């Protein structure tokens, strides 16, 4: 008996339409995609900077590991 | 018009007008129990 025991709720109505009244995917251009894109702005700031900073580490570490196994002629030059 | 009027014309009638329809519905009150017109939508269909 979990629905009528929730909270103490007062003067706040509600219109809702029927789904057959009304579109499945309404205004995709004129608000949909905007607002995809309010929200891809807002978040790309936090989240995408730490992923790039760690792709550098990636691409550095990964590469330096490759330097350090060719190798450096000023061994050999005297190995005559 | 009332002696005319037998059961089966009475399915026929009123699934005419009530089957699968989408109703309108008007909740007044402390309604908290009573929810979703999906849910209500429904019940408007299967015996």
């Amino acid at each position: 008996i979990h629905f009528g025991n929730l909270a103490r709720v007062r003067h706040i109505i509600t219109y809702s339409l029927s789904p057959f009244e009304q579109r499945a995917i309404p205004n995709i251009f004129s608000d949909a995609l905007p607002n995809v894109w309010r929200r891809f702005s807002s978040q790309v700031f936090k989240v995408a900077p730490p992923f790039l900073g760690a792709y550098l580490l990636y691409s550095w570490g990964t590469q330096e590991f490759e330097r350090l196994k060719r190798k450096n002629p000023a061994d050999y030059e005297n190995d005559q | 018009r009332i002696s005319a009027v037998d059961a089966r014309m009475v399915r026929d009638v009123c699934s005419k007008y009530i089957y699968d329809k989408c109703p309108a519905l008007a909740a007044v009150g402390p309604i908290e129990q009573l929810l979703d017109y999906n849910r209500i939508r429904s019940g408007m269909y299967w015996i």
